[PDB]
């Protein structure tokens, strides 16, 4: 569901 | 100019990406140029049945996609990519950009 992949 | 290589899409939007995408196999990637944004390129790549997006940034003298693996220019970070996972940075992304879309 974020648009762009999150970053740990 | 990345004009020559089979994994650069140009200024291509989101929509086209995944409509285009979304009927390869895991793997297939292109980078994308977003001129609007403070992070002009992103990474698209389908994955186990979606296409994911990741965010190129540039920051001071260098560009990534994540701060811990910093590069100085955007195809020594595509070359990177090639051949190292993403899950290095994105657990739930094991695999490399291992398909230009073009080819």
């Amino acid at each position: 569901p974020p648009c762009y992949m999150d970053v740990i | 100019d990345y004009t020559a290589y089979p994994w650069f899409a140009g200024n291509m939007e989101r929509q086209q990406t995944d409509n285009l995408l979304k009927s390869h196999a895991s793997g297939t990637y292109l980078i994308r140029e977003r001129p609007a944004e403070a992070e002009r390129f992103a990474i698209s790549i389908k994955f186990n049945d979606e296409v994911k997006h990741i965010k190129v940034v540039e920051k001071d003298n260098w560009i990534h996609i994540t701060e811990a693996k910093k590069f100085d220019s955007l195809l020594e970070l595509v070359e990177y990519y090639q051949c190292h996972s993403l899950k290095e940075s994105f657990k739930q992304l094991d695999t490399t950009l291992k398909y230009p879309y073009k080819s």
